[PDB]
Protein backbone atom coordinates (compact mmCIF):
# COMPACT_ATOMS: atom_id res chain seq x y z
CA UNK A 1 0.00 0.00 0.00
CA UNK A 2 1.52 3.60 0.41
CA UNK A 3 4.18 2.13 2.80
CA UNK A 4 4.94 -0.99 0.85
CA UNK A 5 4.65 -3.72 2.91
CA UNK A 6 1.02 -4.90 3.53
CA UNK A 7 -0.17 -6.19 -0.44
CA UNK A 8 3.56 -5.30 -1.15
CA UNK A 9 7.15 -5.96 -0.61
CA UNK A 10 5.29 -8.86 1.58
CA UNK A 11 2.79 -10.30 -1.25
CA UNK A 12 0.38 -11.89 1.37
CA UNK A 13 -1.11 -12.23 4.62
CA UNK A 14 -0.97 -15.44 6.71
CA UNK A 15 -4.29 -17.00 6.61
CA UNK A 16 -3.07 -18.81 9.92
CA UNK A 17 -2.43 -15.93 12.42
CA UNK A 18 -5.58 -15.76 14.37
CA UNK A 19 -3.71 -14.37 17.59
CA UNK A 20 -3.51 -10.57 16.09
CA UNK A 21 -2.99 -8.26 13.42
CA UNK A 22 0.68 -8.31 12.89
CA UNK A 23 3.34 -11.15 13.75
CA UNK A 24 6.11 -13.49 12.82
CA UNK A 25 6.43 -16.72 11.24
CA UNK A 26 9.76 -18.88 12.51
CA UNK A 27 11.47 -21.92 10.70
CA UNK A 28 14.75 -23.66 11.87
CA UNK A 29 15.65 -27.74 13.31
CA UNK A 30 13.05 -27.43 15.67
CA UNK A 31 10.26 -26.14 13.93
CA UNK A 32 7.86 -23.69 12.40
CA UNK A 33 5.08 -21.51 13.28
CA UNK A 34 2.78 -18.19 13.76
CA UNK A 35 2.84 -16.12 16.81
CA UNK A 36 1.37 -12.25 16.87
CA UNK A 37 3.53 -9.35 17.79
CA UNK A 38 1.38 -8.03 21.27
CA UNK A 39 3.51 -4.41 21.68
CA UNK A 40 2.40 -3.39 17.90
CA UNK A 41 -1.32 -5.32 17.34
CA UNK A 42 -2.67 -3.95 20.73
CA UNK A 43 -0.62 -0.45 19.99
CA UNK A 44 -2.59 -0.79 16.91
CA UNK A 45 -6.19 -1.68 18.43
CA UNK A 46 -5.68 1.07 20.76
CA UNK A 47 -5.74 3.51 17.89
CA UNK A 48 -8.01 2.63 15.23
CA UNK A 49 -11.01 1.98 18.44
CA UNK A 50 -10.61 5.80 19.20
CA UNK A 51 -10.52 6.87 16.16
CA UNK A 52 -13.93 5.39 15.45
CA UNK A 53 -14.74 6.61 18.91
CA UNK A 54 -13.79 10.36 17.60
CA UNK A 55 -15.86 9.90 14.51
CA UNK A 56 -18.92 9.02 16.61
CA UNK A 57 -18.00 11.55 18.86
CA UNK A 58 -17.41 14.44 16.32
CA UNK A 59 -20.91 13.53 14.79
CA UNK A 60 -23.49 13.90 17.35
CA UNK A 61 -23.78 17.38 17.64
CA UNK A 62 -24.81 17.82 13.90
CA UNK A 63 -28.73 19.34 12.67
CA UNK A 64 -31.79 17.81 13.71
CA UNK A 65 -35.02 18.64 12.20
CA UNK A 66 -38.39 19.66 13.50
CA UNK A 67 -41.33 19.44 12.33
CA UNK A 68 -43.66 23.17 10.79
CA UNK A 69 -46.62 23.12 9.31
CA UNK A 70 -47.52 25.69 6.36
CA UNK A 71 -50.95 27.30 5.02
CA UNK A 72 -51.94 27.42 1.02
CA UNK A 73 -50.59 31.00 0.99
CA UNK A 74 -47.21 30.54 2.75
CA UNK A 75 -45.74 28.69 0.11
CA UNK A 76 -42.21 30.50 0.01
CA UNK A 77 -41.11 30.41 3.67
CA UNK A 78 -41.96 26.75 3.48
CA UNK A 79 -39.72 26.18 0.46
CA UNK A 80 -37.82 28.52 2.78
CA UNK A 81 -37.88 25.48 5.69
CA UNK A 82 -37.43 22.83 3.08
CA UNK A 83 -34.85 24.08 1.30
CA UNK A 84 -32.81 24.67 5.08
CA UNK A 85 -34.06 21.07 6.16
CA UNK A 86 -32.59 19.50 3.30
CA UNK A 87 -29.65 21.62 2.99
CA UNK A 88 -28.06 20.48 6.61
CA UNK A 89 -29.11 17.12 6.05
CA UNK A 90 -26.95 17.13 2.90
CA UNK A 91 -24.29 18.91 4.27
CA UNK A 92 -23.68 16.12 7.55
CA UNK A 93 -24.67 13.13 4.86
CA UNK A 94 -21.17 14.74 3.02
CA UNK A 95 -19.71 14.80 6.29
CA UNK A 96 -20.78 11.36 7.58
CA UNK A 97 -19.70 10.08 4.04
CA UNK A 98 -16.36 11.70 3.68
CA UNK A 99 -15.48 11.54 7.00
CA UNK A 100 -15.72 7.57 6.83
CA UNK A 101 -13.91 7.90 3.63
CA UNK A 102 -11.01 10.00 4.42
CA UNK A 103 -10.51 7.82 7.55
CA UNK A 104 -10.82 4.63 6.38
CA UNK A 105 -8.23 5.41 3.75
CA UNK A 106 -5.63 5.95 6.91
CA UNK A 107 -6.51 3.02 8.39
CA UNK A 108 -5.49 1.12 5.46
CA UNK A 109 -2.00 3.09 5.87
CA UNK A 110 -1.72 3.07 9.52
CA UNK A 111 -1.82 -0.91 9.04
CA UNK A 112 0.85 -0.60 6.12
CA UNK A 113 2.57 1.62 8.05
CA UNK A 114 2.64 -0.28 11.53
CA UNK A 115 3.74 -3.48 9.15
CA UNK A 116 7.11 -1.80 7.33
CA UNK A 117 7.49 -0.37 11.07
CA UNK A 118 7.65 -3.57 12.82
CA UNK A 119 9.26 -5.42 9.74
CA UNK A 120 12.15 -2.29 10.01
CA UNK A 121 12.58 -2.86 13.96
CA UNK A 122 13.79 -6.32 13.25
CA UNK A 123 15.79 -5.47 9.73
CA UNK A 124 17.34 -3.30 11.91
CA UNK A 125 17.83 -5.57 14.57
CA UNK A 126 19.02 -8.76 13.12
CA UNK A 127 21.80 -6.34 11.94
CA UNK A 128 24.57 -8.78 9.85
CA UNK A 129 23.02 -12.41 11.91
CA UNK A 130 20.48 -12.92 9.13
CA UNK A 131 19.79 -12.24 4.97
CA UNK A 132 17.45 -9.75 4.19
CA UNK A 133 15.29 -12.34 1.22
CA UNK A 134 13.05 -9.26 0.11
CA UNK A 135 9.64 -11.49 0.65
CA UNK A 136 9.66 -10.29 4.61
CA UNK A 137 11.44 -13.09 5.67
CA UNK A 138 15.18 -12.88 7.37
CA UNK A 139 17.27 -16.42 6.86
CA UNK A 140 20.06 -16.04 9.07
CA UNK A 141 23.79 -17.90 8.55
CA UNK A 142 24.60 -19.76 11.56
CA UNK A 143 21.53 -21.30 12.63
CA UNK A 144 19.60 -19.87 15.70
CA UNK A 145 16.32 -21.58 17.24
CA UNK A 146 13.62 -20.86 19.65
CA UNK A 147 15.46 -20.09 22.53
CA UNK A 148 16.91 -17.80 20.01
CA UNK A 149 13.72 -17.19 17.72
CA UNK A 150 11.78 -16.16 21.46
CA UNK A 151 14.90 -13.02 21.61
CA UNK A 152 14.06 -11.26 18.16
CA UNK A 153 10.76 -11.35 19.38
CA UNK A 154 11.83 -10.50 23.16
CA UNK A 155 13.21 -7.42 21.35
CA UNK A 156 16.32 -8.28 23.95
CA UNK A 157 18.13 -10.09 21.11
CA UNK A 158 22.42 -9.93 20.69
CA UNK A 159 24.76 -10.89 23.27
CA UNK A 160 25.50 -7.06 23.87
CA UNK B 1 16.86 -21.07 9.12
CA UNK B 2 14.96 -18.06 9.11
CA UNK B 3 12.19 -15.30 10.86
CA UNK B 4 9.26 -13.39 9.24
CA UNK B 5 7.59 -10.80 9.25
CA UNK B 6 3.86 -10.81 8.89
CA UNK B 7 0.21 -9.69 9.08
CA UNK B 8 -3.63 -11.31 9.80
CA UNK B 9 -5.61 -12.82 6.90
CA UNK B 10 -8.77 -14.45 7.16
CA UNK B 11 -12.34 -15.35 5.44
CA UNK B 12 -13.55 -11.81 6.21
CA UNK B 13 -15.99 -10.75 3.37
CA UNK B 14 -16.37 -7.25 4.73
CA UNK B 15 -15.79 -4.26 2.71
CA UNK B 16 -15.16 -0.56 2.74
CA UNK B 17 -14.40 2.12 0.40
CA UNK B 18 -11.79 4.83 0.68
CA UNK B 19 -11.34 7.66 -2.55
CA UNK B 20 -9.01 5.94 -4.82
CA UNK B 21 -10.44 2.64 -4.34
CA UNK B 22 -13.99 1.08 -3.87
CA UNK B 23 -14.63 -2.35 -2.80
CA UNK B 24 -11.72 -2.87 -0.33
CA UNK B 25 -12.05 -6.69 0.86
CA UNK B 26 -10.89 -6.28 4.71
CA UNK B 27 -10.29 -8.17 7.83
CA UNK B 28 -12.34 -6.60 10.39
CA UNK B 29 -14.77 -3.51 9.83
CA UNK B 30 -17.78 -1.83 11.71
CA UNK B 31 -20.68 -1.16 10.29
CA UNK B 32 -22.05 2.22 12.16
CA UNK B 33 -25.08 3.05 9.68
CA UNK B 34 -28.56 1.67 11.58
CA UNK B 35 -31.23 0.91 8.76
CA UNK B 36 -33.76 -0.85 10.69
CA UNK B 37 -36.82 0.60 12.78
CA UNK B 38 -40.05 -1.73 13.97
CA UNK B 39 -42.66 -0.45 12.20
CA UNK B 40 -44.79 0.58 14.94
CA UNK B 41 -45.74 4.29 16.49
CA UNK B 42 -44.47 2.96 20.65
CA UNK B 43 -44.95 4.46 23.82
CA UNK B 44 -42.08 6.86 24.64
CA UNK B 45 -40.39 5.88 28.06
CA UNK B 46 -43.35 4.54 29.32
CA UNK B 47 -45.93 7.69 27.99
CA UNK B 48 -48.29 6.75 25.33
CA UNK B 49 -48.54 9.39 22.29
CA UNK B 50 -51.92 11.07 21.48
CA UNK B 51 -53.17 8.98 17.86
CA UNK B 52 -55.76 11.74 16.80
CA UNK B 53 -56.81 8.83 14.09
CA UNK B 54 -59.25 10.18 12.09
CA UNK B 55 -59.51 13.64 13.71
CA UNK B 56 -57.13 16.49 13.03
CA UNK B 57 -55.77 18.95 16.19
CA UNK B 58 -58.96 20.95 15.38
CA UNK B 59 -61.48 18.47 15.33
CA UNK B 60 -60.19 17.74 18.55
CA UNK B 61 -59.49 20.91 19.94
CA UNK B 62 -63.00 22.27 18.99
CA UNK B 63 -64.91 19.14 20.00
CA UNK B 64 -66.25 17.75 16.68
CA UNK B 65 -68.85 15.08 17.59
CA UNK B 66 -67.17 12.51 15.52
CA UNK B 67 -63.92 12.86 17.96
CA UNK B 68 -65.46 12.22 21.07
CA UNK B 69 -62.51 9.74 21.70
CA UNK B 70 -60.55 12.75 22.69
CA UNK B 71 -62.50 14.63 25.05
CA UNK B 72 -60.29 14.49 27.43
CA UNK B 73 -57.21 13.34 26.66
CA UNK B 74 -54.36 12.34 29.23
CA UNK B 75 -50.64 13.23 29.34
CA UNK B 76 -48.82 11.86 26.04
CA UNK B 77 -45.76 11.74 24.76
CA UNK B 78 -45.43 12.54 21.32
CA UNK B 79 -48.56 13.44 18.70
CA UNK B 80 -49.69 12.10 15.56
CA UNK B 81 -51.69 12.92 13.34
CA UNK B 82 -52.65 11.73 9.81
CA UNK B 83 -52.14 13.54 6.42
CA UNK B 84 -55.76 14.17 6.04
CA UNK B 85 -57.51 13.23 8.84
CA UNK B 86 -61.43 13.47 7.70
CA UNK B 87 -62.98 15.00 11.10
CA UNK B 88 -61.71 18.80 11.19
CA UNK B 89 -63.80 20.82 11.67
CA UNK B 90 -67.21 19.36 10.83
CA UNK B 91 -69.24 22.95 10.44
CA UNK B 92 -66.88 24.35 7.20
CA UNK B 93 -64.85 27.14 8.44
CA UNK B 94 -61.52 28.89 8.79
CA UNK B 95 -59.15 28.00 11.68
CA UNK B 96 -57.14 31.38 12.42
CA UNK B 97 -53.17 31.20 12.78
CA UNK B 98 -53.93 27.20 12.67
CA UNK B 99 -50.54 26.50 12.28
CA UNK B 100 -49.29 28.56 14.72
CA UNK B 101 -51.24 26.82 17.42
CA UNK B 102 -50.12 23.61 16.09
CA UNK B 103 -46.50 24.83 16.68
CA UNK B 104 -47.43 25.42 20.02
CA UNK B 105 -48.33 22.20 20.75
CA UNK B 106 -45.00 21.07 20.38
CA UNK B 107 -43.95 23.15 23.76
CA UNK B 108 -46.07 21.09 25.69
CA UNK B 109 -47.26 17.57 26.29
CA UNK B 110 -50.53 18.37 27.91
CA UNK B 111 -53.95 19.99 27.64
CA UNK B 112 -55.89 19.78 30.41
CA UNK B 113 -59.81 20.14 29.51
CA UNK B 114 -61.95 23.07 31.95
CA UNK B 115 -65.00 24.97 32.26
CA UNK B 116 -64.62 28.40 31.93
CA UNK B 117 -68.19 29.25 30.81
CA UNK B 118 -70.93 26.89 31.90
CA UNK B 119 -73.41 26.28 29.08
CA UNK B 120 -76.26 27.41 31.53
CA UNK B 121 -75.24 30.60 32.27
CA UNK B 122 -77.02 31.72 28.66
CA UNK B 123 -80.07 32.56 30.57
CA UNK B 124 -80.64 35.35 28.01
CA UNK B 125 -79.92 33.17 24.79
CA UNK B 126 -80.71 30.24 23.14
CA UNK B 127 -78.08 27.41 24.20
CA UNK B 128 -79.89 24.68 22.66
CA UNK B 129 -80.60 25.08 18.82
CA UNK B 130 -77.02 25.89 18.09
CA UNK B 131 -76.73 22.96 15.86
CA UNK B 132 -75.84 21.49 12.10
CA UNK B 133 -76.45 18.88 9.91
CA UNK B 134 -72.71 18.94 8.68
CA UNK B 135 -72.18 17.99 12.57
CA UNK B 136 -74.02 14.74 12.66
CA UNK B 137 -74.24 12.75 16.00
CA UNK B 138 -76.35 9.98 16.80
CA UNK B 139 -78.09 10.59 13.52
CA UNK B 140 -78.70 14.19 14.69
CA UNK B 141 -77.24 17.56 14.10
CA UNK B 142 -74.73 18.41 16.66
CA UNK B 143 -72.04 20.97 17.03
CA UNK B 144 -68.46 21.00 18.08
CA UNK B 145 -68.74 20.00 21.78
CA UNK B 146 -66.32 22.43 23.28
CA UNK B 147 -68.16 25.73 22.10
CA UNK B 148 -71.96 27.19 22.02
CA UNK B 149 -73.55 28.72 19.18
CA UNK B 150 -75.26 30.73 20.83
CA UNK B 151 -79.16 31.98 18.91
CA UNK B 152 -81.67 34.93 19.53
CA UNK B 153 -84.08 33.84 22.44
CA UNK B 154 -88.03 35.10 22.08
CA UNK B 155 -86.72 37.36 18.80
CA UNK B 156 -84.37 39.21 20.66
CA UNK B 157 -80.45 38.82 21.15
CA UNK B 158 -79.37 40.75 23.76
CA UNK B 159 -75.90 42.56 24.06
CA UNK B 160 -73.34 39.58 25.41
CA UNK B 161 -70.79 40.66 28.19
CA UNK B 162 -68.77 37.78 29.54
CA UNK B 163 -65.71 38.04 31.52
CA UNK B 164 -63.39 35.37 32.84
CA UNK B 165 -60.18 35.92 35.31
CA UNK B 166 -57.48 33.12 34.46
CA UNK B 167 -56.97 31.86 38.45
CA UNK B 168 -55.16 28.96 37.43
CA UNK B 169 -51.24 28.72 37.54
CA UNK B 170 -50.98 27.56 34.05
CA UNK B 171 -51.42 29.16 30.80
CA UNK B 172 -55.10 28.56 29.37
CA UNK B 173 -55.62 27.84 25.88
CA UNK B 174 -59.00 29.75 25.10
CA UNK B 175 -60.95 29.47 21.52
CA UNK B 176 -64.20 31.10 20.01
CA UNK B 177 -65.63 31.69 16.63
CA UNK B 178 -67.71 33.81 14.85
CA UNK B 179 -70.61 32.35 12.69
CA UNK B 180 -70.86 34.27 8.61
CA UNK B 181 -74.32 33.81 7.83
CA UNK B 182 -75.74 33.12 3.77
CA UNK B 183 -77.58 36.13 4.16
CA UNK B 184 -78.88 39.00 5.59
CA UNK B 185 -82.71 37.02 5.95
CA UNK B 186 -80.68 34.48 7.79
CA UNK B 187 -78.82 36.46 10.08
CA UNK B 188 -81.73 38.07 11.51
CA UNK B 189 -82.91 34.25 11.39
CA UNK B 190 -80.47 33.57 13.90
CA UNK B 191 -80.03 36.31 15.59
CA UNK B 192 -82.42 39.19 15.12
CA UNK B 193 -79.85 42.29 15.50
CA UNK B 194 -78.71 43.18 11.80
CA UNK B 195 -75.14 44.81 12.37
CA UNK B 196 -73.16 42.82 14.83
CA UNK B 197 -69.41 41.87 16.27
CA UNK B 198 -68.30 39.79 18.47
CA UNK B 199 -65.45 41.66 20.80
CA UNK B 200 -62.48 40.48 22.50
CA UNK B 201 -60.12 42.23 25.34
CA UNK B 202 -57.07 41.00 27.24
CA UNK B 203 -54.05 42.66 28.21
CA UNK B 204 -52.88 42.02 24.83
CA UNK B 205 -55.60 41.31 22.52
CA UNK B 206 -57.51 44.19 21.56
CA UNK B 207 -60.04 42.71 18.68
CA UNK B 208 -63.62 43.11 16.67
CA UNK B 209 -64.95 40.63 14.61
CA UNK B 210 -68.03 41.29 12.43
CA UNK B 211 -69.70 38.48 9.99
CA UNK B 212 -68.76 38.90 6.82
CA UNK B 213 -71.44 37.38 4.54
CA UNK B 214 -70.97 36.12 1.23
CA UNK B 215 -72.79 33.14 -1.31
CA UNK B 216 -70.44 30.24 -0.98
CA UNK B 217 -70.83 26.47 -3.23
CA UNK B 218 -71.77 23.82 -0.04
CA UNK B 219 -69.09 21.61 2.28
CA UNK B 220 -70.61 19.16 4.23
CA UNK B 221 -73.94 20.67 3.30
CA UNK B 222 -73.62 24.29 4.98
CA UNK B 223 -72.98 27.21 3.01
CA UNK B 224 -72.48 29.39 5.89
CA UNK B 225 -68.70 29.35 7.42
CA UNK B 226 -67.36 29.64 10.91
CA UNK B 227 -64.36 31.69 12.04
CA UNK B 228 -62.73 30.14 15.17
CA UNK B 229 -60.05 32.61 17.18
CA UNK B 230 -57.74 31.51 19.69
CA UNK B 231 -55.10 33.46 22.37
CA UNK B 232 -53.21 32.07 25.03
CA UNK B 233 -54.67 33.41 28.78
CA UNK B 234 -51.76 34.53 31.32
CA UNK B 235 -52.60 33.31 34.69
CA UNK B 236 -54.22 36.55 36.54
CA UNK B 237 -55.03 38.09 33.61
CA UNK B 238 -58.82 38.64 31.99
CA UNK B 239 -60.25 37.94 29.03
CA UNK B 240 -63.70 39.76 27.85
CA UNK B 241 -66.01 38.97 25.56
CA UNK B 242 -68.65 41.61 24.00
CA UNK B 243 -71.20 40.54 21.44
CA UNK B 244 -74.64 41.33 20.09
CA UNK B 245 -74.68 38.26 17.63
CA UNK B 246 -73.16 35.59 15.57
CA UNK B 247 -70.92 34.45 18.91
CA UNK B 248 -69.61 30.75 19.20
CA UNK B 249 -68.69 31.36 22.89
CA UNK B 250 -66.33 29.06 24.75
CA UNK B 251 -67.31 26.97 26.68
CA UNK B 252 -64.44 24.41 27.62
CA UNK B 253 -60.88 25.78 27.22
CA UNK B 254 -57.45 23.84 27.93
CA UNK B 255 -54.67 24.71 30.74
CA UNK B 256 -51.16 24.65 28.96
CA UNK B 257 -48.94 22.32 31.13
CA UNK B 258 -45.70 23.27 29.53
CA UNK B 259 -43.66 19.44 30.32
CA UNK B 260 -42.91 21.10 27.27
CA UNK B 261 -41.00 18.92 24.16
CA UNK B 262 -43.59 16.92 21.80
CA UNK B 263 -43.94 18.20 18.25
CA UNK B 264 -46.00 16.54 15.99
CA UNK B 265 -45.79 13.57 13.51
CA UNK B 266 -47.32 12.66 10.61
CA UNK B 267 -48.50 8.96 9.69
CA UNK B 268 -50.80 6.64 9.13
CA UNK B 269 -49.94 4.06 11.77
CA UNK B 270 -52.30 3.62 14.89
CA UNK B 271 -50.72 2.39 18.21
CA UNK B 272 -48.29 -0.84 18.10
CA UNK B 273 -47.97 -1.58 21.59
CA UNK B 274 -44.96 -0.79 22.32
CA UNK B 275 -42.32 0.89 23.86
CA UNK B 276 -38.88 2.62 22.51
CA UNK B 277 -36.40 5.02 23.30
CA UNK B 278 -36.37 6.51 19.53
CA UNK B 279 -39.57 7.27 17.64
CA UNK B 280 -39.74 7.90 13.70
CA UNK B 281 -42.92 8.36 11.93
CA UNK B 282 -42.45 5.07 10.25
CA UNK B 283 -41.28 3.21 13.40
CA UNK B 284 -39.27 2.76 16.35
CA UNK B 285 -35.41 2.39 16.45
CA UNK B 286 -33.46 0.42 19.25
CA UNK B 287 -29.85 0.64 18.13
CA UNK B 288 -26.47 1.24 19.43
CA UNK B 289 -25.31 2.76 16.11
CA UNK B 290 -24.02 6.68 15.72
CA UNK B 291 -26.14 6.89 12.64
CA UNK B 292 -29.43 5.82 10.44
CA UNK B 293 -31.44 6.25 7.40
CA UNK B 294 -34.45 6.21 8.71
CA UNK B 295 -36.60 9.30 8.66
CA UNK B 296 -35.33 12.96 9.47
CA UNK B 297 -38.26 13.66 11.89
CA UNK B 298 -37.54 11.96 14.52
CA UNK B 299 -37.77 12.08 18.93
CA UNK B 300 -36.49 10.70 21.64
CA UNK B 301 -32.92 9.52 22.02
CA UNK B 302 -31.54 8.89 18.46
CA UNK B 303 -28.94 8.10 16.08
CA UNK B 304 -28.33 10.89 14.25
CA UNK B 305 -29.93 11.43 10.85
CA UNK B 306 -28.03 10.93 7.38
CA UNK B 307 -29.06 9.52 3.61
CA UNK B 308 -26.13 7.32 3.34
CA UNK B 309 -27.43 4.20 1.96
CA UNK B 310 -23.92 2.48 3.41
CA UNK B 311 -21.77 3.69 5.99
CA UNK B 312 -18.88 1.09 6.84
CA UNK B 313 -15.79 1.97 8.53
CA UNK B 314 -12.40 -0.02 8.57
CA UNK B 315 -11.25 -1.70 11.65
CA UNK B 316 -8.88 -4.16 10.21
CA UNK B 317 -6.04 -4.14 7.56
CA UNK B 318 -7.06 -4.87 3.96
CA UNK B 319 -7.74 -9.12 3.62
CA UNK B 320 -5.01 -10.31 1.35
CA UNK B 321 -5.45 -14.34 -0.17
C1 LIG C 1 -86.98 23.22 6.62
C2 LIG C 1 -85.68 22.92 5.89
O1 LIG C 1 -85.09 21.86 6.08
N1 LIG C 1 -85.23 23.86 5.06
C3 LIG C 1 -84.91 23.52 3.68
C4 LIG C 1 -83.60 24.21 3.26
O2 LIG C 1 -82.50 23.72 4.07
C5 LIG C 1 -81.99 24.58 5.03
O3 LIG C 1 -81.20 25.57 4.36
C6 LIG C 1 -80.63 26.54 5.27
C7 LIG C 1 -79.99 27.63 4.42
O4 LIG C 1 -80.98 28.46 3.80
C8 LIG C 1 -79.63 25.84 6.21
O5 LIG C 1 -78.53 25.34 5.46
C9 LIG C 1 -80.34 24.70 6.97
O6 LIG C 1 -79.36 23.88 7.66
C10 LIG C 1 -79.07 24.12 8.99
C11 LIG C 1 -77.91 23.22 9.42
O7 LIG C 1 -76.81 23.73 9.76
O8 LIG C 1 -78.08 21.99 9.40
C12 LIG C 1 -80.28 23.82 9.88
C13 LIG C 1 -79.91 24.15 11.34
O9 LIG C 1 -81.05 23.96 12.16
C14 LIG C 1 -79.42 25.60 11.46
N2 LIG C 1 -78.94 25.83 12.80
C15 LIG C 1 -79.17 26.99 13.41
C16 LIG C 1 -78.35 27.28 14.66
O10 LIG C 1 -80.00 27.81 13.01
C17 LIG C 1 -78.30 25.90 10.45
C18 LIG C 1 -77.98 27.41 10.45
O11 LIG C 1 -79.19 28.14 10.53
C19 LIG C 1 -77.23 27.83 9.17
O12 LIG C 1 -76.16 26.94 8.92
C20 LIG C 1 -76.68 29.24 9.29
O13 LIG C 1 -75.54 29.37 8.45
O14 LIG C 1 -78.69 25.50 9.12
C21 LIG C 1 -81.10 23.78 6.00
O15 LIG C 1 -81.90 22.88 6.75
C22 LIG C 1 -83.30 23.93 1.77
O16 LIG C 1 -82.19 24.70 1.34
C23 LIG C 1 -84.53 24.23 0.87
C24 LIG C 1 -84.33 23.69 -0.53
O17 LIG C 1 -84.14 22.28 -0.53
O18 LIG C 1 -85.73 23.58 1.38
C25 LIG C 1 -86.05 23.95 2.74
O19 LIG C 1 -87.22 23.30 3.08
C1 LIG D 1 13.77 -12.76 26.80
O1 LIG D 1 15.21 -12.75 26.93
C2 LIG D 1 15.75 -13.96 27.49
C3 LIG D 1 17.24 -13.72 27.73
O2 LIG D 1 17.48 -13.05 28.95
C4 LIG D 1 15.46 -15.13 26.55
O3 LIG D 1 16.08 -16.37 26.99
C5 LIG D 1 16.34 -16.60 28.34
O4 LIG D 1 17.42 -17.56 28.41
C6 LIG D 1 17.75 -17.95 29.75
C7 LIG D 1 19.00 -18.81 29.67
O5 LIG D 1 20.19 -18.02 29.71
C8 LIG D 1 16.57 -18.70 30.37
O6 LIG D 1 16.90 -19.12 31.69
C9 LIG D 1 15.34 -17.79 30.41
O7 LIG D 1 14.20 -18.54 30.81
C10 LIG D 1 15.06 -17.13 29.04
N1 LIG D 1 14.13 -16.02 29.22
C11 LIG D 1 14.10 -15.36 30.38
C12 LIG D 1 15.20 -14.35 30.65
O8 LIG D 1 13.22 -15.54 31.22
C13 LIG D 1 13.94 -15.30 26.43
O9 LIG D 1 13.64 -16.33 25.49
C14 LIG D 1 13.28 -13.98 25.97
N2 LIG D 1 11.83 -14.11 26.09
C15 LIG D 1 11.28 -14.73 27.14
C16 LIG D 1 10.74 -16.14 26.91
O10 LIG D 1 11.20 -14.21 28.25
C1 LIG E 1 -58.05 38.41 38.42
O1 LIG E 1 -58.40 38.30 39.79
C2 LIG E 1 -57.28 38.57 40.67
C3 LIG E 1 -57.76 38.30 42.09
O2 LIG E 1 -58.27 36.97 42.21
C4 LIG E 1 -56.77 40.01 40.49
O3 LIG E 1 -55.52 40.17 41.18
C5 LIG E 1 -55.54 40.48 42.54
O4 LIG E 1 -56.10 41.79 42.67
C6 LIG E 1 -56.12 42.24 44.04
C7 LIG E 1 -56.95 43.51 44.09
O5 LIG E 1 -58.20 43.34 43.44
C8 LIG E 1 -54.70 42.45 44.52
O6 LIG E 1 -54.71 42.93 45.86
C9 LIG E 1 -53.95 41.11 44.45
O7 LIG E 1 -52.57 41.34 44.71
C10 LIG E 1 -54.09 40.43 43.07
N1 LIG E 1 -53.68 39.05 43.20
C11 LIG E 1 -52.70 38.54 42.44
C12 LIG E 1 -52.71 37.03 42.24
O8 LIG E 1 -51.81 39.23 41.93
C13 LIG E 1 -56.53 40.31 39.00
O9 LIG E 1 -56.30 41.71 38.84
C14 LIG E 1 -57.70 39.85 38.12
N2 LIG E 1 -57.35 39.98 36.73
C15 LIG E 1 -57.76 41.04 36.06
C16 LIG E 1 -56.72 41.80 35.28
O10 LIG E 1 -58.93 41.41 36.09
C1 LIG F 1 -14.44 -18.34 8.43
O1 LIG F 1 -13.60 -19.35 7.85
C2 LIG F 1 -13.36 -20.46 8.74
C3 LIG F 1 -12.44 -21.43 8.01
O2 LIG F 1 -11.08 -21.02 8.08
C4 LIG F 1 -14.71 -21.10 9.17
O3 LIG F 1 -14.48 -22.13 10.13
C5 LIG F 1 -15.64 -20.03 9.76
O4 LIG F 1 -16.89 -20.59 10.11
C6 LIG F 1 -15.82 -18.92 8.72
N1 LIG F 1 -16.73 -17.89 9.18
C7 LIG F 1 -17.83 -17.62 8.49
C8 LIG F 1 -17.67 -17.09 7.07
O5 LIG F 1 -18.96 -17.78 8.95
C1 LIG G 1 -19.06 -2.99 -4.72
O1 LIG G 1 -19.43 -4.34 -4.39
C2 LIG G 1 -20.86 -4.45 -4.17
C3 LIG G 1 -21.14 -5.88 -3.74
O2 LIG G 1 -22.34 -5.96 -2.98
C4 LIG G 1 -21.62 -4.04 -5.44
O3 LIG G 1 -23.01 -4.02 -5.16
C5 LIG G 1 -21.16 -2.66 -5.95
O4 LIG G 1 -21.75 -2.38 -7.21
C6 LIG G 1 -19.63 -2.61 -6.07
N1 LIG G 1 -19.20 -1.27 -6.43
C7 LIG G 1 -18.36 -1.09 -7.45
C8 LIG G 1 -17.11 -0.26 -7.21
O5 LIG G 1 -18.57 -1.58 -8.56
C1 LIG H 1 -32.95 -3.20 22.57
O1 LIG H 1 -32.38 -4.50 22.36
C2 LIG H 1 -31.72 -5.02 23.55
C3 LIG H 1 -31.11 -6.35 23.17
O2 LIG H 1 -32.08 -7.39 23.23
C4 LIG H 1 -32.73 -5.15 24.70
O3 LIG H 1 -32.09 -5.62 25.88
C5 LIG H 1 -33.36 -3.77 24.96
O4 LIG H 1 -34.33 -3.87 26.00
C6 LIG H 1 -34.02 -3.27 23.67
N1 LIG H 1 -34.64 -1.98 23.90
C7 LIG H 1 -35.92 -1.79 23.58
C8 LIG H 1 -36.47 -0.37 23.67
O5 LIG H 1 -36.65 -2.71 23.20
Amino acid sequence: GLFGAIAGFIEGGWQGMVDGWYGYHHSNEQGSGYAADKESTQKAIDGTTNKVNSIIDKMNTQFEAVGKEFNNLERRIENLNKKMEDGFLDVWTYNAELLVLMENERTLDFHDSNVKNLYDKVRLQLRDNAKELGNGCFEFYHKCDNECMESVKNGTYDYP
Amino acid sequence: DQICIGYHANNSTEQVDTIMEKNVTVTHAQDILEKTHNGKLCDLNGVKPLILRDCSVAGWLLGNPMCDEFLNVPEWSYIVEKDNPVNGLCYPENFNDYEELKHLLSSTNHFEKIRIIPRSSWSNHDASSGVSSACPYNGRSSFFRNVVWLIKKNNAYPTIKRSYNNTNQEDLLILWGIHHPNDAAEQTKLYQNPTTYVSVGTSTLNQRSVPEIATRPKVNGQSGRMEFFWTILKPNDAINFESNGNFIAPEYAYKIVKKGGSAIMKSGLEYGNCNTKCQTPMGAINSSMPFHNIHPLTIGECPKYVKSGRLVLATGLRNVP
